């Protein structure tokens, strides 16, 4: 269930990356295409027309650059779970392996020297690590 | 009336809803009367469909499991997910026996051939692995397939082991042999669902156009069949809107029930070669279809979140 939470977690980083990356090419694309209506706003120089067209793109690459910089914080602001959330995805195949060697000396410290003081509490976990 | 002309019928039976995510796949139980249903959610659902009562969840996958497979028992469950693990349910228990791991990618597909012994495994790696199942080994590999092998499926007398893959190839091996004894290229797209035929159709294919013979629907919406023995395409359905996610045969050896991405559960004669009936199941893309052999009962798994029992008459 730490698993689980991790595995959808970060599935759902890669598709803001891929929403990032969506974002930066149609960023410039919309980018470039504005000033070739700037050019061609004054090969004309209909006029008004195009005038209220290319502030309606440049509005709108606007709202692509806010949402991009917004999105940018939101990458490197998540980015900090994922230098860590893939090394505890990393240390799943680790921790599952040791389960059973934890649990031996778990179960047989909390059901047999309950009785015992802490250095023979001590030197009962010695001789069973 | 016999189980030999069950066609289901409108409305739902029941209408099981409880699931966070898609819902992949849904198998029968061979004895008992229960279903288990298999979702994106890692959860593996299992739930009465005689009274449409939620019984239990399993949760040992640790990411979204794609097929589920029983044994002729009932003891033994075979889950495969995108972990790299496969995992064996005790189903008396209700607990897992023992996790698989030599993967390297998504595990699409888990069976059982009747022999009670290993398992299947078709994944994304363009592989094929054998399982050895009390040990809990990896014995034996198929390789050969270029693309992602969608879903495996081995016939019922535990000799042929078919697999169709992402490049347009239905692939049947031999067991031990390792050969590819029929690399099946005819379809268009993508062969998404294969369904291996049972005896009783064995005749009621050869006077449609012996044995073996197989199953196979693609993303070109189309379902084609095949002797393996010869290896070529002896009919198609076609009449579907969109891609055939699910083809199975009728228990008795008659109708094919296939599920498409167009809403469609459709069922199909080879006699005839078309479409009698259509049914509306759900309303999103329709993943898995079953039939029970002795019951009339067809269960189907879809992406709305929601598995459908439909009564057959």
């Amino acid at each position: 269930e730490q698993q689980m939470h991790l595995n959808v977690g970060l599935r759902k980083i890669k598709e803001t990356v891929d929403q990032v990356e969506e974002l930066r090419r149609d960023l410039r694309i919309k980018s470039q295409e504005l000033e070739v209506k700037n050019a061609a706003a004054n090969d004309k120089l209909e006029y008004a027309v195009l005038i209220s067209e290319a502030q309606a793109i440049k509005a709108d690459l606007a709202a692509v650059e806010a949402k991009v910089n917004r999105s940018t914080a939101l990458l490197k602001s998540l980015s900090a779970e994922r230098e860590r959330w893939e090394k505890t995805s990393e240390t799943f195949k680790n921790q599952m392996s040791t389960i059973a060697g934890d649990c031996l000396l778990s179960a047989a410290f909390i059901a047999y020297a309950g009785y015992f003081d802490q250095q023979m509490r001590q030197n009962l976990f010695t001789t069973w690590s | 009336r016999d189980p030999k002309e069950w066609i289901p019928r409108p409305p739902e039976k029941y209408a099981l809803s409880g699931h966070r995510s898609p819902v992949t796949r849904v198998i029968f139980h061979p004895v008992f009367s229960v279903m288990v249903s298999a979702s994106e959610d890692a959860t593996i659902k299992v739930w009465d469909y005689e009274t449409g009562d939620f019984e239990r969840t399993l949760k040992g996958h640790t990411d979204s499991v794609q097929d589920i497979s029983f044994d002729h028992s009932g003891k033994l469950l075979a889950s495969c997910s995108a972990d790299m693990t496969i995992k064996l349910w005790d189903f008396q228990g209700f607990e897992c026996i023992r996790t698989m791991h030599g993967h390297d990618h998504n595990v699409s597909s888990v069976a059982i051939m009747p022999n009670g012994d290993h398992i299947v495994s078709a994944s994304r790696d363009k592989t094929i692995k054998m399982w050895e199942v009390q040990t809990g080994y990896c014995v034996k590999t198929f390789t050969g397939h270029r693309e992602w092998v969608r879903m495996v499926r081995p016939n019922q007398d535990g000799t042929l082991i078919a697999s169709c893959s992402n490049d347009q190839t239905v692939r049947v091996w031999v067991v031990a042999t390792k050969e590819c004894k029929a690399e099946l290229r005819e379809h268009e797209h993508v062969v998404e669902c294969i369904s291996w035929a049972p005896e009783s159709s064995y005749s009621s294919i050869s006077e449609a156009t012996p044995g073996p013979f197989l199953l196979s629907g693609s993303r070109d919406k189309t379902i084609k069949m095949w002797d393996v023995s010869t290896g070529m395409c002896l009919m198609t359905l076609v009449g579907h809107d969109n891609w055939v996610r699910g083809v199975l045969f009728h228990s008795g050896g008659k109708f094919i029930l296939s599920c498409a991405d167009d809403k469609t559960l459709r069922v199909w004669d080879y006699k005839n070669k078309r479409c009698m009936k259509t049914l509306n199941a759900h309303e999103h893309f329709v993943t898995s279809l079953d039939f029970h052999k002795t019951a009339p009962y067809v269960v189907t798994g879809s992406v709305d979140q929601t598995v459908k029992v439909w009564e057959c008459r």
